[PDB]
């Protein structure tokens, strides 16, 4: 209807930016840099201050050489090519970005409330109407981030973020890729992984989907539906693909659930004739207004204490370290797009 | 209960990415 002419619209702009990337838009000497706002397998992000303006934002940090001693060279250009052209309104905004002879740099808006995965542990869980409003945000997102053919595949807790209004901010693009079609890369996180990509066939956008469920059945349940000890114990659990459900899940929910838990393709939620619109129009989602939730004219169900610009009591501290710049450039023809 | 088994496992807290 109208989400057809927005979505055209939409790609129109994607492309224009995905074929004249954004370089370049900053430099290291225009911020102080804080505090360590979190890390990931190879990355740190710190609160920084840019000084022209006075704003705070959030720094994402990579080391060039631990991105090749990784293998995620690829990766990395796919994060920061796609993140400078996408434009949702939950999806974080990259502000600048940069690179020295050691570093690479993407600045975001700084989003103050905090991972969702904190609030989720703190609390234990969320209730199935507080839940439902954050996944609300993850289906247009990927409804979104799809029409674009662009596949995700790292959707958790740890990489939503809860803005001043209580409403998601999707962060780290790491795994993100436009794709037609078919990839191979063994990738994410291993209690979100769909059992496709577990067992190395190929696998498409559908993945994302099934990431929904574990995101919703953790939201809800405050644990994953597949967890154990060790990674290789978690994939063994979701192939298995037997799903059990708390006793306070309504009916509503776990059948959702099951429809976006499936292990068959030809069955899963987001992956049929109909798309995304099994899953908006499901009964789970009744009292779901999609409209007003793309407008953020719904009331959020929690709103994070805020304390002023540059406050961070929302976030874990971390140990800090030295950002070293080498007089010498490293890697500098592999990263020549950046 | 399903609850007691996650908490007293090793993989409660923040849950990096893998890439192989
Ligand atoms: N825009 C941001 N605002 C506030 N915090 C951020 C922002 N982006 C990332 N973070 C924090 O930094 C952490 C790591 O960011 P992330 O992009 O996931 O890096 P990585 O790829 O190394 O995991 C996030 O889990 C979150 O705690
Ligand atoms: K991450
Ligand atoms: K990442």
């Amino acid at each position: 209807e109208s989400v057809k002419e927005f979505l055209a619209k939409a790609k129109e702009d994607f492309l224009k930016k995905w074929e004249t990337p954004s370089q370049n838009t900053a430099q290291l000497d225009q911020f102080d840099r804080i505090k360590t706002l979190g890390t990931g397998s190879f990355g740190r992000v710190m609160l920084v201050k840019h000084k022209e303006s006075g704003n705070h934002y959030a720094m994402k940090i990579l080391d060039k050489q631990k991105v090749v001693k990784l293998k995620q060279i690829e990766h990395t250009l796919n994060e920061k090519r796609i993140l400078q052209a996408v434009n949702f309104p939950f999806l974080v905004k990259l502000e600048f970005s940069f690179k020295d002879n050691s570093n690479l740099y993407m600045v975001m808006e700084y989003v103050a409330g905090g991972e969702m995965f904190s609030h989720l542990r703190r609390i234990g869980r969320f209730s199935e109407p507080h839940a439902r409003f954050y996944a609300a945000q993850i289906v247009l997102t990927f409804e979104y981030l799809h029409s674009l053919d662009l596949i995700y595949r790292d959707l958790k807790p740890e990489n939503l973020l809860i803005d001043q209004q209580g409403y998601i901010q999707v962060t780290d693009f790491g795994f993100a890729k436009r794709v037609k079609g078919r990839t191979w890369t063994l990738c994410g996180t291993p209690e979100y992984l769909a059992p496709e990509i577990i067992l190395s066939k190929g696998y498409n956008k559908a993945v994302d989907w099934w990431a929904l469920g574990v995101l919703i059945y953790e939201m809800a349940a405050g644990y994953p539906p597949f967890f154990a000890d060790q990674p290789i114990q978690i994939y063994e659990k979701i192939v298995s693909g037997k799903v059990r459900f708390p006793s306070h899940f309504s009916s509503d929910l776990k059948d959702l659930l099951r429809n976006l838990l499936q292990v068959d393709l030809t069955k899963r939620f987001g992956n049929l004739k109909n798309g995304v619109n099994d899953i908006k129009n499901h009964k789970w989602f009744a009292t779901t207004d999609w409209i007003a939730i793309y407008q953020r004219k719904v009331e959020a169900p929690f709103i994070p204490k805020f304390k002023g610009p540059g406050d961070t009591s929302n976030f874990d501290d971390y140990e800090e370290e030295e950002i070293r710049v080498s007089i010498n450039e490293k890697c500098g023809k592999e990263f020549t797009e950046f | 209960t399903t609850y007691a088994d996650f908490i007293a496992s090793g993989r409660t807290g923040r849950r990096a990415s893998i890439h192989d």
